[PDB]
DNA sequence: TCACGTATGCTATAATGTGGTCTGACGCGG
DNA sequence: TCCGCGTCAGACTCGTAATTATAGCATACGTGAGG
RNA sequence: GAGUCU
């Protein structure tokens, strides 16, 4: 997987409604992820790693 | 909460108090003399250095929690043989105490089969040798090439040498996910196969038979010699501890029983068919 | 020199084999009908229009 | 040796210390130098034992005249290495130490006992926070955490009024203190206030581990270590690798940082270090102990040298690298050896090729003990040079053993037991195998460099059990279906196919000949071909009312090659059998019709002499595969340029935005899948009929003899739909995903695929090869979990006395019946005295089997449906009655008892599964679907009969069905259902109920892609919890502006619109509700997600209009791998997402009161008068409508059934066939052949358990569930005796669990949760009394089963009799 | 008898039970020594037991009426 | 690899599945014999004794 | 491959693997089940015992053999006693109780 | 009483809280 | 509802065997042989 | 780790 940012989503695996909850990930090639993803209540939320 | 045993360790010794000049003398004075208090708040206070020494320790021996341990021991016994008579400082003495207790104690526990602490010591000698003969030589260097730079027996260099090399895992898998590991494939000798076995059985049967076939004071006089049929594997002159009493006759008759069962071993179909084995 | 199975070859449908068998034997017969021109020996000008 | 059972229980400290032979003090192996044992190490030969045979270390003592002799120098016993592996050892750990099994597997143990959580005990080990084991005032409660800060509130106030601790002390002195006696009283006495159900569980469970744990023997102070025991050395060798380096178990690293940590925390306690150094190592110890028993689980497992983490203790018992399921219930086998197989033609059914230096490896020590006897040589050395320099005389012996001594071949994988068969040894030159080529259906064989095993059955016994039981001419029907699976292919078909099939004149045509044997005369003479119309005089011999053969001669209107071909079949067959064309499907009936007329020794020869003169006539006929033999229609350009202009068509009206992208997607697929079938029947048509020849006459035609054809035809290999990638078109090429390509491939194999055609072909490509290596393991797992299930069942009894069955109707689904009475019920015991339809006689006893004779009386009465004696209904404690099962469809005959049915039907239903998942996917390339069902045609005249149908007419004047599940039968003359369909919802029927319609009429017409809401009333549209944005969207186009609103599900719906449940309501003129005729329901047809809506609010409508359309995608191509997760589940009892509701009891309902939209119903039957509640959903529409004479277990909501609900209502019979029925639906989708038996073997042990309600006389009482077995063998002796009668209800287990449920716990930890298996095991004091196969296989005994069940029953009378 | 086994199982009944009398028999030639009812033919002292079940000498009945008649007659000579 | 003369039909089932039938010319023009070259180390090492 | 008796493993004391080590068959679970699903519980039972683990099984079937007497002389396999002595290390109490 | 490998002992400038992989899935509890 | 733990076909063939780093010297402790 | 049969 090349580095760099690439949005993606789960469809239908994340929760029982389907919200297709939509993701993003900052992939360096040295240092640490940077992931942003949607919850079912389409709160913004961030974690590292 | 925090449930890991390093970052809880490490909490309890943050929250001591880091003693400082005559602070360490003063309570110096009534550990020498003698003194529960003094003891344990010079070692718990001093447990933040042990962790500094062991943390370059590391990814060598053991793990990191085992360095600490022994470590602390060090600073014990530092404790115990301060001189606060002395000017000099406590961090300065217990450095060399703790730094000592762990290179000493991961000589010992690192290597399964227990390597003692002149091979070891030997062996750093050979391995200092080697980095410096390394950069000018390019090439790792060679058992002679470092016997030939401290001229000491090429021997001596390869028995250390030999003792340094590591021991493999048995569970380890030469295939990768879930194959076949070493002991799927090393055999068991000790324990011989149905065909040996069964051999030594065949072997063993066919002589008891062969006993009772040669002459009566033949077969006695040859299997009591050799400890077949008797109890212990006796010479030809202690064969005269039963009734032969003789050397000469006794020497006679073993041979005598040899040389008809010879013919016996080669009318069967053997002798020279069975001279291979 | 080899005998195959025909039933190896409807169901794995893999008919390059039997197209490879055809031409296979179209240069072999170019090659047979050039061996008995130099066994008879007839001429350059010959093996050269064939 | 031998012995009775195994018991498992806790290792109190003193009974480490008992298996202990000495402490290991120190970490030490071995002298780097002197390699020994070192002084009271992890190798000690002062504890463990000696190295070499009766030899002390320092060497004093040797051999066995110092026999018992414990030398005083170095301390060591003289006695055998063996000692070694023997004895144990132990380690007195300083302070205690928690055994993670009782810890961490959940249920906790330590943590359910204490009703204390792990988290909050785990705080306590890791030194965090003390817990109060007994405040002396109760101001500290007891098993209260106190933070270290709410220590020292404690401390300096009350200091002694309370004793709290912490660390692995704490929860042992916490577990010392606790009284069983005195807390499961208090348990018992105070759920009787409450009475929840949580409670009741958690609490009862309590009580059950409280109540086992005393009468377990076991102490609670045992789930806390205070002594660990050490393995033996030669269990985790130090040993020697070829080079000087050596090699150690990982176990032996980890027991090294145990005793490293436990003898430092014994020096820093001596050293009276600060408690802070103190609870440092006493962390660490439990660490390396939880580390050496299980390392990956409670924290991050410890990795050595290599980065991967050391293999714990428990590793090597857990999973499939275990000892269990790698070297304990399968092993490495002696006298066994493999090679490549190749074909052995000339070869006999019942022998093998097995190659010269194979048999002499193999057949080593038979050989020896004839050269003894022989005289040849002296003694067994002399022997093995003789062998080994591979003497003449050594080949003429070896020659004398094998003779009438049979060897096991097998092949993998063992799916099932035909895949292992026994045969006689033929030696031969190569070292090749030769196998038999009619075997190679069972084995799955194909001589394409396959590598096939070796066994020697060394024993008298098994030569017996391998001539007997597993020889190949003793197998020839398979045992999932009474069929041949030893049935010739390829060359042979095609070889008596040849031979059979006539033509035009050919040579000599309308000939006379005297004999058969004539026939061969002018065929080998070269005067007829075998195609020729000839007469000939044939002698057919029929078999009478007895025994005796009738001999019959008459003239024959055949082929010199039929005659030719009579020659081979046996007296006894009709000629009639021989005078069609034989294709695949004939021979193997030919078989079948000779084993049940002659026997089993006929069809051996029979079947083997069809193989040679086969293969003969194969090789005379010269066939064979050009690429002028691949015609392709000369009408195929046309097909696709009026099919191209019809897809076109459709693309160019979405451009226009009239047709959706959904609607032209499977719109265009069907006009492509039938364009395809358009091209493949102008092939087929211009390929078999194209032969046109001129006979003597003038000019007629025939069946084309195109080389492909004939392979195809036969059946010999390929098939039509083959023949389409061939010569006709490729077709609509499959996603990765499953869906289809919209694009197919017009071309075919003989133009060529161009540069995307390919690129298109290799997604479906990739996609099949991809199952046959990974999806393999999903189907491969239920084999596993089947046989888990079925394993210990084994015919027990002759005859149980029980009158029950099954009722088995015939599976008449979908035009054609698709399989008869006669086949399901074919070999069964007639339950209960079936005879024909005047019943005034009775036709067939209650207790007699079904043989092909009763079953064609059974066709000549037309007997309906028949009550059938089922494995399920058996009253069999024990296993199940020969009766029950009935007859052994691989045998023909009445099942034999000691059988082990478990295995056999696990194994059939495994297989097929297994097998096909990598068939049709190495093969697959295409997608081929035709779910078009646009319209059902009647074939023959009857009277419509519809069932569980409601319907409404409509403007149009046309009968629209408002019914899920509508059947629609046919009902001929006398009065009996022929044909049966399935009419869909919202379908047009052409007649109503009850009228006649001819054959071929159209009766029902529906849109195959869209699920219409048709409504019941009529009246305007009213437009209810529809707010655009929220629950709908909305999209217009132009000029005018037609929107069409499309309804968003919980997927495409926001938080503000998630109760709202959008519906269309109907309403008058006036805009009040309109009532459904008949009942107080407000007309409202709730709308569900995705659905597509045209007409727009305040819109008039008539009863049987169409209100909404809900989209109908299902274009996957149902293979294997699509329907055996349903298996999997229906196995595993699985509710479904949306089950339906059914009535419980039988009686009046009466509608009751609302929750905001959702159902009650307090109904009040009329025997019962107290009532039964149930809460029901607000957007399931009801089927009944309330008020109403309902019985148990009548369809309330529409949908799919829960086995739960059908065993808790309707009995074991209906979710039997549930079952039966659903399953083997999916199997049948397939063409697999299972028979119901296998299935109902499973279905049996699924319904193994039972939940006792009312209390018995035993200790069963309440909440307790036993197996049924053990129930009924008490309310045998209560019926008789007296006392509390026991009230029972039988439960449905899925197989997984039922597997678990088993009493035998080595049965149990033997399939999986090996750690939690073994652990409850342990702390119930359980005893495995090894019943089952895997027990005694596990313990190396014989099978309590097949030829070892009169031996296990034989030592089962000498424990009865003393 | 020589590759079918049929005529053998028609004659006890089951198959394991078959296996078991032809093994007994079997072991009785093999060890005792005892001498075939049907000629030998060359076969191996598994065919011979099963060619003696299928004719009707050996049963599981009659091997017990032949072990008593032995068993008890060297009964006698002691009693 | 080596092309040949070969014939598509069956014959007496020694081409039964995929089994193939080669003619003894071939065998004895060696022309599908291969070499295969095969290396083994003896090694002197040091034991104890 | 070929193999009638040969090396054994250390711990399992079963037949080593392959042609590279002289090696007999693996008998898995499979393999298993078609013999138990037949009936033949003495060819089962052959190459559990005095095929594998078993070691007075082992030795003295070979012998029994070449005796001529085709003779099942069992015992219990090496493994069990190995899965034995693995659960009591874990400080499980696991014993025979006998008859 | 030495010979020999093994083990224990002490070093006084000051020094005082640690630092490899990042993506499975479908089921079923608590 | 989310975190945790548990399963995930059957045999076969080959192939190889790695790395780090621990100071230096003086008395103390144990066993065996020689005077 | 790269393969062979399914
Ligand atoms: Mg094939
Ligand atoms: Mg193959
Ligand atoms: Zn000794
Ligand atoms: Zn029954």
């Amino acid at each position: 997987r090349s580095p760099g940012v690439f949005f993606d989503s789960d469809k239908g695996k994340t929760h029982s409604s389907g919200k297709v909850l939509y993701n993003a990930r900052i992939i360096p090639y040295r240092g640490s992820w940077l992931d942003f993803e949607f919850d079912p209540k389409d709160n913004l939320f961030v974690r590292i790693d | 909460r925090v449930l890991d045993a390093t970052q809880l360790y490490l909490g309890e010794i943050g929250y001591s108090p880091l003693l400082t000049a005559e602070e360490e003398v003063y309570f110096a004075r009534r550990a020498l003399r003698g003194d529960v208090a003094s003891r344990r708040r010079m070692i718990e206070s001093n447990l933040r250095l042990v962790v500094k020494i062991a943390r370059r320790y590391g990814n060598r021996g053991l793990a990191l929690l085992d360095l600490i341990e022994e470590g602390n021991l060090g600073l014990i016994r530092a404790v115990e043989k301060f001189d606060p008579e002395r000017g000099f400082r406590f961090s300065t003495y217990a450095t060399w105490w703790i730094r000592q207790t762990i290179e000493r104690a991961i000589m010992n526990q690192t290597r399964t089969i227990r390597l003692p602490i002149h091979i070891v010591k030997e062996l750093n000698v050979y391995l200092r040798t080697a980095r410096e003969l390394s950069h000018k030589l390019d090439h790792e260097p060679s058992a002679e090439e470092i016997a030939e730079q401290l001229d000491k027996p090429v021997d001596d260099v390869s028995r250390m040498l030999r003792l340094n090399e590591r021991i493999t895992s048995v569970d380890t898998p030469l295939g990768g996910d879930s194959e076949k590991a070493l002991l799927d494939i090393l055999a068991d000798e000790k324990e011989n196969g149905p065909e040996d076995t069964t051999q030594d059985d065949d072997m063993k049967q066919s002589i008891v038979k062969w006993l009772f076939e040669l002459n009566a004071k033949q077969r006695e006089v040859l299997a009591r010699r050799f400890g077949l049929l008797g109890y212990e594997a006796a010479t030809l002159e202690d064969v005269g501890r039963e009734i032969g009493l003789t050397r000469e006759r006794v020497r006679q008759i073993q041979v005598e029983g040899l040389r008809r069962l010879r013919e016996i071993l080669q009318t069967q179909g053997l002798n020279i068919e069975a001279l291979f084995l | 020199d080899i005998v195959l199975n025909p039933l190896g070859v409807p169901s794995r449908m893999n008919i390059g084999q039997i197209l490879e068998t055809h031409l296979g034997m179209a240069a072999k017969g170019i090659g047979d009908k050039i061996n008995a021109m130099l066994k008879q020996q007839q001429e350059v000008a010959k093996l050269r229009e064939f | 040796e031998e012995f009775d059972a195994i018991k498992i229980a806790l290792a109190s400290p003193d009974m480490i210390r008992s298996w202990s032979f000495g402490e290991v003090k120190k970490p030490e192996t071995i002298n780097y130098r002197t390699f020994k044992p070192e002084r009271d190490g992890l190798f000690c030969a002062r504890i463990f034992g000696p190295v070499k045979d009766y030899e002390c270390l320092c060497g004093k003592y040797k051999r066995l005249k110092h026999r018992g002799v414990i030398c005083e120098k170095c301390g060591v016993e003289v006695t055998q290495t063996k000692v070694r592996r023997e004895r144990m050892g132990h380690i007195e750990l300083a302070s205690p130490t928690a055994h993670i099994w009782f810890l961490k597997s959940l249920p906790s143990r330590i943590g359910l006992l204490l009703d204390m959580p792990l988290r909050d005990i785990e705080r306590v080990l890791y030194f965090e926070s003390y817990v109060v084991i007994e405040g002396g005032m109760t101001n500290l409660e007891r098993q209260q955490i106190l933070t270290e800060e709410q220590y020292l509130d404690a401390l300096e106030e009350f200091g002694d009024e309370f004793d709290a601790k912490m660390g692995a002390e704490a929860i042992q002195a916490l577990l010392k203190s606790m009284d069983l006696e005195q807390e499961c009283e208090q348990l018992r006495e105070e759920l009787n206030e409450t009475n929840s159900e949580t409670k009741r569980k958690k609490l009862t469970k309590r009580i059950k581990l409280l109540e086992a744990f005393v009468q377990s023997g076991n102490k609670p102070e045992w789930m806390i270590l205070t002594v660990l025991p050490v393995l033996p050395p030669d269990l985790r060798p130090l040993v020697p690798l070829d080079g000087g380096r050596f090699a150690t178990s990982d176990l032996n690293d980890l027991y090294r940082r145990v005793i490293n940590r436990n003898n430092r925390l014994k020096r820093l306690l001596d050293l009276a270090a600060p408690d802070i150094i103190v609870r440092n190592e006493k962390r660490m110890l439990q660490e390396a102990v939880d580390a050496l028993l299980d390392n990956g689980r409670r924290g991050r497992a410890i990795t050595g040298s290599n980065k991967r983490p050391l293999k714990s203790l428990a590793d090597m018992i857990k999973g499939k690298q275990g000892r269990f399921r790698q070297n304990l219930l399968g092993k490495r086998v002696d006298y066994s050896g493999r090679s490549v197989i190749t074909v052995g033609p000339y070869l006999r059914l019942h022998q093998c090729g097995l190659p010269k230096k194979m048999a002499l490896e193999l057949f080593k020590p038979f050989i020896y003990g004839k050269l003894e006897l022989r005289g040849l040589a002296t003694t067994i050395k002399a022997a093995k040079k003789m062998v080994e320099r591979e003497e003449a005389v050594v080949w003429d012996i070896l020659d004398e053993v094998i003779r009438e001594h049979p060897v096991l071949l097998n092949r993998a994988p063992t799916l099932h037991r035909l895949g292992i068969q026994a045969f006689e040894p033929v030696l031969i030159e190569g070292k090749a195998i030769q196998l038999h080529p009619l075997v190679c259906a069972a084995y799955n064989a194909d001589f394409d460099g396959d590598q096939m095993a070796v066994h020697v059955p060394l024993t008298l016994e098994a030569q017996l059990e391998a001539r007997a039981l597993m020889m190949s001419t003793n197998n020839i029907l398979s045992p999932a279906n009474g069929e041949p699976i030893i049935v010739p292919s390829q060359d042979v078909v095609l070889g008596l196919y040849y031979m059979t099939r006539d033509c035009v004149n050919a040579k000599g045509e309308g000939m006379v000949l005297t004999g058969p044997k004539e026939a061969e005369r002018l065929y080998r003479s070269g005067l007829a071909s075998l195609h020729a119309r000839v007469k000939v005089r044939i002698t057919e011999y029929e078999k009478d009312a007895n025994g005796e053969l009738v001999a019959k001669t008459s003239l024959k209107d055949t082929t010199v090659g039929r005659a030719i071909l009579w020659m081979i079949v046996p007296k006894g067959l009709p000629y009639s059998i021989v005078n069609q064309a034989l294709g695949k499907k004939a021979i193997s009936k030919m078989l079948n019709t000779c084993y049940r007329i002659l026997g089993l020794k006929p069809t051996v020869i029979f079947a083997d002499q069809i193989m040679y003169t086969g293969f003969a006539y194969a090789a005379r006929s010269g066939a064979s595969v050009g690429i002028d033999d691949m015609v392709i229609p000369e009408k195929k350009h046309e097909i696709i340029s009026e099919a191209e202009a019809e897809v076109a068509e459709i693309q160019e009206q979405f451009q226009s935005g009239l047709v959706t992208a959904g609607e032209r997607y499977n719109k265009v697929i069907d006009i492509w899948a039938a364009a395809n079938d358009r091209v493949s029947k102008a092939m087929m048509d211009n390929l078999q009929t194209e032969t046109v020849i001129n006979r003597d006459g003038q000019e007629e035609k025939q069946v084309s003899f195109n080389s492909i054809y004939m392979m195809a035809d036969s059946g010999a290999r390929g098939s039509a739909a083959q023949i389409r990638q061939l010569a006709g078109m490729r077709g609509l090429m499959a996603k990765p995903d499953g869906s289809i390509i919209e694009t197919p491939i017009t071309a075919n194999f003989r133009e060529g695929l161009n540069v995307l055609q390919y690129f298109i072909s290799t997604h479906g490509a990739r996609k099949g090869l991809a199952d046959t290596a990974l999806k393999t393991a999903n189907s491969g797992y239920l084999t596993r979990r089947l046989v888990d299930v079925a394993q210990d069942l084994v015919v027990t009894e002759d005859d149980c006395g029980t009158h029950e069955g099954i009722m088995m109707t015939p599976v008449i689904e979908g035009g054609d019946v698709k399989e008869p009475l006669r086949d399901r019920v074919l070999g069964r015991v007639t339950a209960e005295d079936v005879l024909k339809p005047g019943t005034a006689d009775i036709l067939v006893p209650r207790n007699t089997l079904l043989h092909e004779q009763w079953c064609d009386l059974l066709e000549e009465n037309s007997v309906d449906a028949v009550k059938v004696r089922s494995v399920v209904s058996c009253d069999t404690d024990f296993g199940v009655c020969a009766h029950c099962y009935g007859r052994d469809l691989a045998r023909g005959h009445i099942i034999n008892k000691g059988e082990a049915i478990g295995v056999i039907a696990a194994q059939s239903i495994g297989e097929p599964g297994t097998q096909l998942t990598m068939r049709t996917f190495h093969i697959g390339g295409a997608a081929s679907r035709a779910a078009a069902e646009s319209s059902i045609q009647v074939k023959n005249k009857g009277s419509i009969k519809l069932s569980n149908v409601k319907s409404v007419v409509n403007s149009s004047g046309k009968l629209v069905i408002t019914s899920r599940n509508t059947e629609l039968k046919l009902i001929d003359e006398f009065g009996r259902t022929k044909e049966s369909y399935k009419v869909p919802y919202g379908a047009v029927l052409a007649k109503g109920d009850g009228e006649q319609v001819a054959g071929g009429e159209t009766v029902a017409n529906w849109d195959p892609h869209t699920m219409p809401v048709i409504t019941e009333v009529s009246g305007f549209v009213r437009f209810t919890d529809m707010i655009d944005g929220q629950t709908i969207t909305r999209q217009t186009d132009e000029l005018t502006g037609l929107s069409s609103l499309v309804v968003l599900d919980s997927a495409e719906r926001t938080a503000g619109g998630k109760d709202l449940r959008p519906a269309l309501k109907i309403v008058d003129a006036q805009g009040n509700d309109v009532l459904i005729p008949g009942t107080d329901m407000p007309a409202q047809y709730f709308l569900p997600g995705k659905a597509i809506v045209q007409l727009e609010d305040g819109v008039q409508i008539s009863s049987g209009d169409t209100l909404a359309r809900i989209p109908q995608e299902s274009g996957g191509t149902k293979d294997i791998t699509g329907g055996l997760p349903r298996v999997a589940d229906l196995f595993e009892a699985r509710r479904p997402k949306e089950p339906a509701i059914l009535a419980e009891i039988s009686g009046i309902v009466s509608f009751g009161k609302e929750t905001k939209g959702k159902r009650r119903l307090v109904i009040t039957p009329v025997d019962g008068s107290d009532p039964y509640e149930e809460m029901i959903p607000k957007w399931r529409q009801l089927n009944v409508f309330e008020g109403e004479r309902v019985e148990r277990g009548d369809v309330i909501s529409d949908g799919p059934e829960a086995p739960h609900d059908i065993l808790r209502l309707r009995g074991v019979h209906a979710v039997t066939r549930y079952i039966v029925n659903e399953v083997q639906d999916v199997y049948r989708l397939q063409g697999v052949k299972i028979n119901d038996k296998h299935i109902e073997v499973i279905v049996r042990q699924m319904l193994r358990k039972a939940t006792i309600v009312n209390a018995g006389s035993s200790d069963f009482l309440e909440g307790e569930q036993v197996e049924y077995s053990r129930v009924k063998i008490a309310n045998r002796e209560l019926e008789a005796n007296g006392k509390v009668g026991a009230t029972y209800s039988r439960d449905l287990l899925g197989i997984t669990k039922a597997s678990l449920a088993t009493e035998s716990f080595i049965s149990a930890a033997s399939f999986q949760e090996t750690t939690r298996v073994l652990t409850e095991a342990a702390v119930a004091g359980k005893r495995d009394e090894l019943r089952g196969l895997k027990e005694n296989v596990i313990v190396g005994r014989l099978i309590p089963a097949g030829t070892g069940y009169a031996y296990h029953q034989d030592r089962m009378r000498r424990r009865a009799a003393g | 008898a020589r590759v079918t086994v049929q005529d053998a199982v028609e004659k006890i009944g089951n198959r394991f039970d078959l296996v078991l009398v032809a093994a007994r028999r079997a072991r009785q030639m093999q060890v005792g020594g005892k001498d075939p009812l049907v000629p030998e033919e060359n076969d191996k002292t598994t065919v011979i037991a099963l060619r003696e079940i299928e004719e009707g000498l050996i049963n599981n009945q009659i091997l017990d009426v032949r072990e008593r008649q032995e068993q008890q007659e060297q009964e006698a000579a002691e009693l | 690899g080596q092309n040949m003369r070969v014939a598509f039909m069956p014959w007496n089932g020694y081409n039964f599945e995929d089994s193939i039938l080669v003619s003894e010319r071939v065998v004895q023009e060696d022309r599908f014999t291969t070499i295969h070259i095969q290396e083994l180390a003896c090694v002197s090492r040091d034991t104890k004794l | 491959h070929a193999r009638s008796t040969g090396s054994y493993s250390l711990v399992t004391q079963q037949p080593l693997g392959g042609k590279a080590q002289f090696g007999g068959q693996r008998f898995g679970e499979m393999e298993v089940w078609a013999l138990e699903a037949y009936g033949a519980a003495y060819t089962l039972q052959e190459m559990l015992t005095v095929k594998s683990d078993d070691v007075n099984g082992r030795t003295k079937m070979y012998k029994n053999i070449v005796d001529g007497n085709h003779q099942m002389e069992p015992g219990m396999p090496e493994s069990f006693n190995v899965l034995l002595k693995e659960i009591r290390s874990l400080g499980i109490n696991i014993e025979l109780e006998d008859e």
